[PDB]
């Protein structure tokens, strides 16, 4: 798996591949790894499908009640906290690598990382999953402060493309999603749409 | 669970539920006992020989162990309970300790059971 | 290592056990008794692990006795065997399983003599004759060889005598004396120990 | 925690005249991966005590959560009473020991720095509950690379000034960078004095690699 | 995986004379091949006539110590008096036994005066087995210190010798010697040596120096 | 450790060495392995020191309560049976206990051997401990229910000594107790050094 | 552990113009004593003795094989082995079994064959040597023995104040070790004589 | 153990504690850890004492045989080669961690050799349990071309750091200076550890030890 | 460790970090991981120091004899073969990740990879060692066909810089070396000389 | 399990062993002999692992005999013990180690009676009396108790008689008969087996 999220002024961009394997067999080459937690909050999942699915439903339930009870749009930081609470509390029984990104009427666009241990940290952009190891150097040399919902949306497309290229545990189609006050728009990049890089020859 | 306090003290220091229990004992078939030196005896009075009855299934005399036995007077159903509880304690006094049950020990046990039931909620 | 044997006749049941309480390389007790009195016509021959034997045996014991005090009449040897089997089998998958192997010999003034064998797993079987322990391996063939559904207690004590001598011969465990007892319409009768002239 | 995940390396602490100073790089390692390069492994526990943690960052965040609530709770009473450095260090030892005794430890080694009543406080706490006080503290690799330097200095001048001390910390944070493979030359420095707790932004140290040119010779 | 124990070293010694008890321990606290601190004595005052020394896993010594302290306060509120050295020892035994299946990795030595005013020493194993002795040492240097005391304080293996009582003065030097000799062979012993002397007058402390290596 | 107890015409004899080790290190040689349960009951110490002391002390507690509640001393069988019961619950958890419970009942001299393994048996003679096999040797060759008091003392005392000889984990001083109908008496307590310059000196 | 299978203790001390070497006498297999008269110190020439502790078989074997070499050395060379050289000889014999060593840590005590020079040393089961001016220990009670030694040894000692010193170190150390003892033997070597005494000790 | 070496303006300096332990007990308060290879080459050894000895002795012996034929003086690379190729061949079973230093026709050379056989050519190195402590001293106070005395003490300061901070190190600090024309093998160089002054008396007086058998034998 | 080699027209560029650890302790922060095998042939080493050193000396010995015997400059392919032979033959007892690059009067500039298994393959550019995993995506999106001894020499500097940033097992100083007919020039990049990338902030 | 005992007197040496060849739970041989004839004044009492005993014993045997044929005169019991020790200790760290424990009893017409004990590790010790096997644990204390450096062969056969009875009492292994033999200036003399009246 390879997940990633980037923060841009009025919103966020989210990307993930669609590969979910059991061993070396792809049980789903079209998985949807970007899960809606609330109207304008999303999370990217890596790790145990059963664990990330079960945890996300739990947070969605928790958050949905919290907002109706307050009659207000929930904070992105809150959604992150609810994942962090479950992921820290049950860290010995879960295998979840999560990234929470979304828009906040109070804090705007934000991205939080909640890796294996259960820790939580806010970042300009985050990357997770097996494939993430192959795109650190890339991402470090490419990330620019002040990118646009477009530059960003393209920046993750390259990073996910590169990672999908080298990691067996990653591949398929690239799913994206941009969130900003206006709302959420999700697109997909099949075959040719996926950035390409020529395999070195003679 | 039912926690009401059933037996309580009264203005002058009485425990009516006990005094009432004692009354039920009074309305029971007389029972006497004499201590000899080679044989102790016991007899149960007013056995209301309805004849259509069946001797065995109602003898107010029972054995608890192989060295002890007892007679009672009062509410029939209660006696049963207490009888079979002492019976159990008899065999259990042999599993914890190895020696058998004493004359007094078992009696004390029964007294302790009754006393408890005059100071426990719900009973 | 503990040995138990029982032979059912047409009107009685003869049973025997060794009297050694082993520990490490030494016999710690010269006169150990593997039999337990349950009723006036019932015995429970019990062998196994250090605490499990006594604890369990006495437990089934006092519970059979309790039955006597509660109903006036005793349990039939057949009913006791299924009782003890129920408990042992119920503790098998508990926190307190009992690791014991046993024989239940009894006489019913209506059913006759009965000998029951039981696995520490609580498998229950009725049988004309049976044994427990390594000794069983060296002696069950003898019984198959000389046992007849009509053997009289004179014969039986002789068949037993044979098995017992075999252990003095092939078995590598000391085992000098063996408690012996019979059960018939008149209850549980002792018998002299079968002993062997070793220092 | 049975298996630490994202962790922080060594932590240093030395006391000086009228205060104590603590240093910790801002690295959150995940095995051999410098994964989170900008996280604070230091915390301000009320005005007279600060804390630095080595080990599992997630657990540290947890302790940071519970300790923060505790301070808040106390502040609500405004009863003129407030946890002292020794108190926080004592509680932490009870906590770490308690968890160790449930076989579910908080995977951290911590340095408690404090100042109260004109006296300097510096305390150590294991995930097993080993705790003690001393003039200088160094966890992780720091205990093999930094503590020998710190002691060396103190065995010849027990009393340092906020400046002499900060000089030593910088020197150590350099040695650590040169030899601890899981360190990062980007740390913080926390100081406590009658004035309070102060934490200093992303710092670094001058490093000298001139021996690199001594391959042949 | 995860061990809930650690060995911090440090030794503890105690002797009982007609009218005094001595409790000594080095002051080094280590782990692995390192030194946590050079100033960490294992001697602690329980009452005005009872001192305890604890060695082994420092995590447990700390917890144990705080448990003992609290329980003495409780005893005081409950019986209106302080605990006699003997009762403290009896209690410590049960406290150690409550962790019989998850032991306090600890070797304790109690040094003080009995109700009769004489000196007393009690030694314990991690799970509460204990007894009273004339002298005893526990900890790493344990097997290093003992032999010299069996000889010097117990006049063992010596023919035609004068069984003179352990003068508090001779004791105090025996203590310093075995610890100085031990500091030579046990990597755990060193730095310093604190002594606690318990008499009718109270508890007095003395700190001798040892090799810092 | 080497302990033993046998009962004859004049009651029950109980002896034991006094050595306690930690691996090969002699941690003490002043161990009182004859536990003075009550002035009417004696217990031995083999296996785990703390394990025997603690439980038997608990037994002392239980016996005292019993006495106060029945105005009668508890029978040896009963006492040993309490100890057996207390201990059986922990079978499999590592308690280490090898002991002999001795006294004088309304049945005469009493001696029971009790294990942390679950064993509990009455017998004439018993030896427990690493050096037991040795003690058995000399004791068996010399034991008679009809031994005279001063004869029984020598035997027991000898057995324990011979063991301290062969068994490396037995030694120190040799303790000896005598259990008489009224109560028990602490017969002797002699160093092994001395006992040597006598058995051959 | 292999080393403590037979138990045992050995010690060597340095006096002014004399040397001492003592050893317990117990030969046991785990808990059980088997023999009380077990030799652990062997004569390797006059004024030169070697003391072997550890596993009984290798004690005997390392000694016998060492004699083999010592004799030829003395038949080829036209002399009597010098202590520092016998030490180097044992250091070679042991290290030839570096990856399957004999389980014994030797102790050497002696006087120069052509000088006063007292000499003592001990070795690794693999032949690493150690020379000191005071004492050396080997066996299952190294710790107990160091205890005594660091508190009873004095720089210069006449044969008698050395004998009384090494005799106390042993008996007292060996009495806090369950598998060492059953009597102690001492050897005091002087340019003129060899005094051999078997001390009075516990037999438990 | 703490052993270290530094490369200064005129040559090389080697340091080393003097403690030897059998487990967590000190067996030798004064072990000699700086070994002689050639007259211009010395080696400090850490690890399995016996291994550190024999390997060091063998390379020495082989180099005396070597220069005895070439007629020239041994080079450091040669000792380094011989040592590393042997250790490598034993895949780490010969537990020898070495700090090799000497002066060539090519100059002063300082190599660090590990038991598995790899080597490091560096201006300053440390080995042993106290190596991290010592390395701290160096990393903090190291300068190229130091003067004999300016190095001769940086090394005794690093061997000191080890001595106090590592339970595996203690006792004396030995040194070795090798320059284009000198070889100062300073055995005790420092001695920051002294046995505490005996506060009592125990001298065993003749007769205190009961004897069971005596036997004398006169020599000549 | 992080090693890398690139092929450019008349020669090759070679780069490596200087970190060699034992656990988490840096035993040498100035290691020289580029070893001369012959006048114009070099190898980068990763893995067991003892193994790579021992193997390299062996190949140097083997190759030096081969060339004198032929009185000719040795082929780069030959040097690679000699490593591959030892690394395949003793694959169960070695832990060596090697890259061989150099100049050949007959084939020009070339780079060969000989990873763990003992296999050998020629490549436009190669990367090895622990840190290599963090620079695949980078290297894949940056490599350009037709680079110059300068572009290349800078390209590896960035890759090694990035990798050294993320890998604990890599760091220190960046050593380089360019080989072409003319000869071999080796340089080093200390502190500031090392490419830098701003650590993402707010 | 095999038992070996030897008592050295002032002019002779008495030795004995059991005669059981055990396997699993049964005695496979009633009359097994643990002793081997080396010389006219030497015996090697050998016990241990299934093949190692015979193989080794006979090997040391035939090699002692060979010595006789090559020099005309026999090896002194003291010289044989160091021989057998040499081999056993030399095979200890070989591919073919022998797992045997033994006693070497012999008489030298110049040195007198001698009894040697040996560890399978090849540790060699001389001794007045000694034993091997679990029996040794239950009987060595007896010997320490009644052995005197002057015990006569009438006494010795009695002391042995004691140890042997002890095993019939405490030991848990059958062990009914024991081969017995003496060695003096006139060689190796048999003796009646010490047996016990068990079936
Ligand atoms: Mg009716
Ligand atoms: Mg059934
Ligand atoms: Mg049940
Ligand atoms: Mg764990
Ligand atoms: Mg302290
Ligand atoms: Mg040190
Ligand atoms: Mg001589
Ligand atoms: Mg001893
Ligand atoms: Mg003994
Ligand atoms: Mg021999
Ligand atoms: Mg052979």
């Amino acid at each position: 798996t390879t997940i990633m999220a980037v923060q841009f002024d009025g919103g966020v961009v989210l990307g993930a591949d669609s590969r979910t394997t059991t061993g070396s067999y792809i049980a789903n080459r079209v998985t949807d790894k970007l899960t809606p937690i609330h109207d304008r909050i999303f999370c990217c999942r890596s790790g145990s499908a059963a664990d990330t699915q079960a945890v996300a439903d739990a947070v969605t339930y928790q958050l949905g009640f919290h907002s109706i009870e307050l009659n207000e749009p929930p904070l992105v930081h809150t959604a992150a906290s609810l994942f962090k609470e479950m992921c820290y509390r049950y860290r010995e029984d879960l295998m979840a690598g999560i990234i929470i990104a979304g828009w906040d009427p109070q804090e705007g666009g934000q991205v939080y990382s909640v890796p294996m241990g259960g820790m939580m940290v806010r970042q300009s952009f985050a990357i997770g999953g097996s494939g993430s190891s192959y795109i650190y150097g890339y991402v470090d040399a490419t990330y620019r402060e002040g990118m646009t919902k477009e530059e960003c949306l393209q920046f993750t497309a390259n990073a996910l493309a590169l990672a999908m290229e080298r990691d067996g545990s990653s591949g398929g189609v690239i799913r994206l999603a941009a969130i900003a006050e206006s709302g959420v728009e999700r697109q997909v990049l099949l075959g040719d749409q996926i950035p390409k890089f020529a395999v070195a020859t003679l | 669970s039912y926690d009401r306090a059933i037996t309580v003290f009264s203005p002058d220091g009485h425990l009516f539920q006990v005094e009432y229990a004692q009354e039920a004992v009074k309305k029971g078939s007389t029972a006497v006992g004499v201590r000899g030196r080679d044989i102790v005896v016991l007899g149960v009075e007013k056995k209301s020989v309805a004849k259509l009855q069946d001797e065995r299934t109602v003898r107010k005399i029972c054995a608890l162990d192989d060295n002890v036995c007892m007679a009672f007077a009062g509410l029939t159903a209660d006696a049963r309970i207490v009888i079979n509880r002492a019976r159990v304690e008899c065999q259990s006094h042999r599993l914890t300790v190895e020696d058998p049950v004493t004359v007094e020990y078992i009696t004390r046990y029964i007294a302790s059971l009754k006393q408890r039931y005059t100071q426990s909620n719900g009973r | 290592m503990e040995y138990l044997i029982g032979i059912q006749g047409p009107d009685y049941v003869l049973v025997a056990s060794d009297r050694v309480a082993a520990s490490n390389i030494v016999q710690m007790k010269d006169d150990h008794d593997k039999m337990f009195k349950m009723s006036e016509k019932i015995l429970l021959l019990c062998v196994g692990e250090a605490g499990d034997t006594v604890q369990f045996a006495e437990y089934i014991q006092k519970n059979v006795q309790l039955y006597k005090m509660r109903n006036g009449y005793e349990l039939s040897p057949t009913a006791a065997a299924n009782f003890t089997r129920r408990n042992l089998a119920d503790c098998l998958r508990s926190r307190t399983p009992y690791h014991v192997n046993l024989l239940l010999a009894g006489y019913d003034e209506h059913e006759g003599p009965a000998l029951y064998y039981m696995d520490y797993l609580a498998a229950l079987a009725k049988a004309p004759f049976a044994a427990h322990g390594y000794g069983a391996f060296l002696t069950l063939s003898i019984l198959d060889r000389y046992y007849t559904p009509t053997i009289s207690r004179e014969r039986a004590v002789e068949l037993l005598r044979k098995c017992l001598e075999e252990l003095q011969k092939r078995f590598i465990l000391n085992l000098p004396t063996f408690s012996v007892r019979i059960i018939d319409k008149n209850g549980i009768h002792d018998l002299d120990n079968i002993s062997f002239p070793k220092q | 925690t049975q298996n630490p995940m994202v962790t922080g390396t060594s932590v240093l602490g030395v006391k000086f005249e009228g205060g104590v100073v603590i240093a910790a790089d801002m690295l959150g390692s995940y095995g051999s991966l410098a994964r989170f390069r900008n996280i604070s492994r230091i915390m301000r526990v009320n005005n007279s005590t600060m804390l630095g943690a080595s080990g599992d960052y997630a657990d540290f965040q947890y302790l940071k959560q519970v300790l923060g609530q505790m301070v808040i709770d106390e502040e609500l009473l405004g009863d003129g009473h407030s946890y002292s450095p020794r108190a926080i260090h004592s509680w932490l030892t009870r906590a770490m020991y308690s968890r160790r005794s449930k076989m579910n430890p908080l995977w951290n080694t911590m340095v408690i720095g404090g100042y109260a009543d004109g006296e300097s406080f510096l305390g150590y706490v294991d995930m097993l509950g080993v705790a003690y006080e001393a003039p200088s503290l160094a966890t992780g690799y720091g205990a093999y690379l930094a503590q020998p330097l710190l002691r060396e200095v103190l065995e010849k001048q027990p009393v340092l000034s906020q400046t002499e001390a900060r000089d030593l910390v910088e020197r150590c944070m350099r040695v650590l960078y040169y030899r601890d493979a899981r360190s990062y030359n980007r740390f913080q420095t926390a100081t406590v004095t009658e004035k309070g707790v102060e934490i200093e932004g992303p710092l670094s140290t001058e490093t000298n690699w001139d021996i690199a040119h001594m391959i042949s010779g | 995986r995860f061990s809930p124990y650690v060995f911090n070293g440090g030794t503890i010694l105690a002797i009982a004379g007609e009218d005094f008890a001595i409790v000594a321990s080095d002051t080094r606290l280590s782990e692995g091949f390192s030194i946590h601190t050079r100033d960490s004595p294992k001697c602690y005052k329980l009452t005005d006539k009872t001192v305890i020394g604890c060695s082994g896993f420092h995590g447990d010594c700390l917890t144990l110590t705080k448990i003992i302290e609290a329980r003495l306060k409780m005893y005081k509120h409950s019986n209106n008096k302080a605990m006699t050295t003997g009762a403290i020892a009896a209690m410590l035994s049960t406290i150690l036994y409550s962790r019989r299946f998850f032991p306090y990795y600890v070797y304790n030595i109690i040094g003080g005066l009995d109700e009769e005013g004489k000196g007393a020493v009690y030694s314990f194993d991690p799970v509460g087995s204990y007894q009273r002795d004339s002298f005893k040492a526990g900890g790493s240097a344990s097997a290093m210190l003992q032999p010299l005391l069996d000889n010097q304080v117990g006049f063992k293996n010596m023919q035609n010798v004068e069984h003179v009582p352990l003068s508090l003065d001779r004791a105090m030097r025996l203590v310093k010697d075995v610890f100085i000799s031990a500091a030579e062979r046990d990597v755990y012993t060193g730095d310093a040596l604190r002594i606690c002397i318990v008499t009718k007058e109270g508890i007095r402390e003395e700190t001798v120096s040892l090799r810092k290596d | 450790t080497t302990t033993l107890a046998f009962k004859f015409r004049h009651g029950v004899i109980v002896a034991a060495d006094s050595r306690a080790t930690a691996g090969a290190y002699i941690a003490s040689q002043t161990v009182k392995k004859v536990i003075e349960i009550n002035p009417y009951l004696l217990g031995t110490m083999a296996g785990g020191a703390a394990d025997c002391s603690f439980w038997e002390r608990l037994l002392a507690r239980q016996c005292r309560i019993y006495e106060l509640r029945n105005k009668e001393r508890i029978s040896v069988a009963a006492a040993s049976k309490l100890l057996a019961n207390m201990v059986y619950q922990y079978k499999g958890m590592g308690l280490s206990m090898g002991t002999m419970i001795c006294g004088w009942d309304k049945r005469g001299p009493g001696l029971y051997y009790v294990d942390s393994e679950g064993n509990r048996i009455s017998g004439a003679t018993f030896s427990v401990g690493s050096g037991s096999v040795y003690a058995y040797g000399v004791m068996d060759r010399g034991y008679s229910y009809d031994l005279e008091v001063e004869q029984a003392y020598d035997l027991a005392r000898r057995a324990i000594y011979q063991a301290t000889y062969r068994d490396a984990y037995s030694g120190g001083a040799v303790n000896l107790y005598h259990v008489r109908e009224d109560g028990w008496i602490r017969v002797s307590s002699d160093n092994v050094a001395d006992l040597h310059e006598k058995y051959s000196g | 552990s292999i080393m403590s299978y037979n138990g045992g203790a050995v010690m060597a001390m340095k006096g002014k113009n004399c040397v001492a070497i003592a050893a317990d006498r117990r030969f046991g297999i785990q808990a059980q004593l088997v023999t009380t008269d077990f030799q652990k110190i062997f004569p390797m020439g006059d004024r030169l003795y070697i003391g072997l502790a550890g596993l009984a078989t290798d004690v005997q074997t390392v000694a016998q094989r060492l004699k083999f070499r010592l004799n030829l050395y003395e038949l080829k060379e036209g002399r009597q082995i010098k202590p520092y050289t016998l030490m180097s000889m044992v250091a070679n014999l042991l290290y030839e079994k570096r990856f399957g060593p004999y389980y014994t840590e030797p102790v050497i005590a002696g006087l120069d064959p052509k000088t006063f020079k007292p000499f003592i040393c001990s070795l690794d089961l693999i032949g690493c040597p150690m020379v000191t001016d005071d004492f050396v220990v080997s066996g299952t009670c190294a710790e107990q023995m160091y205890g005594m030694c660091e508190s009873l040894w004095e720089p210069n000692m006449d044969p008698d104040h050395l004998f009384e010193t090494i005799s106390q170190a042993m008996l007292n150390a060996v009495d806090r070790d369950a598998v060492s003892g059953m009597g102690v033997i001492v050897h005091i070597i002087e340019k003129d004589k060899i005094t051999t005494r078997t001390l009075k000790a516990r037999m438990d | 153990t703490t052993i270290a070496g530094v490369v200064y303006k005129d040559g090389i300096v080697l340091g080393a504690d003097t403690r030897a332990t059998e487990g967590m007990v000190v067996a030798d308060k004064n072990c000699s850890k700086i070994h002689f290879i050639s007259p211009n080459i010395y080696c400090c050894g850490a690890g399995t004492a016996a291994d550190t000895d024999m390997t060091t002795q063998l390379i020495s012996s082989n180099l005396e045989l070597h220069s005895l034929s070439t007629g020239r003086l041994p080079r450091v690379v040669t000792a380094n080669r011989m040592l590393k190729q042997m250790l490598f061949r034993y895949r780490g079973y010969i537990g020898a961690a070495l700090v090799l230093g000497g002066v060539d026709v090519t100059g002063p050379h300082l190599y660090s050799i590990y038991p598995h056989g790899s080597t490091d050519k560096l201006p300053y190195v440390t080995m042993g349990s106290g190596s991290l402590a010592a390395m701290a001293v160096f990393e903090d106070k190291f300068r190229p071309d130091m003067e004999e005395e300016e190095a001769k003490n940086l090394v005794s300061e690093a061997i000191a750091a080890g001595i106090f901070n590592d339970l595996g190190s203690g006792s004396n600090i030995d040194l070795c200076v090798i320059s284009k024309n000198k070889l100062d093998f300073l055995r005790p160089y420092t001695v920051p550890n002294k046995k505490g002054t005996r506060l009592g008396r125990y001298r065993c007086e003749k007769g205190t030890t009961a004897v069971l058998t005596e036997k004398i034998t006169p020599l000549e």
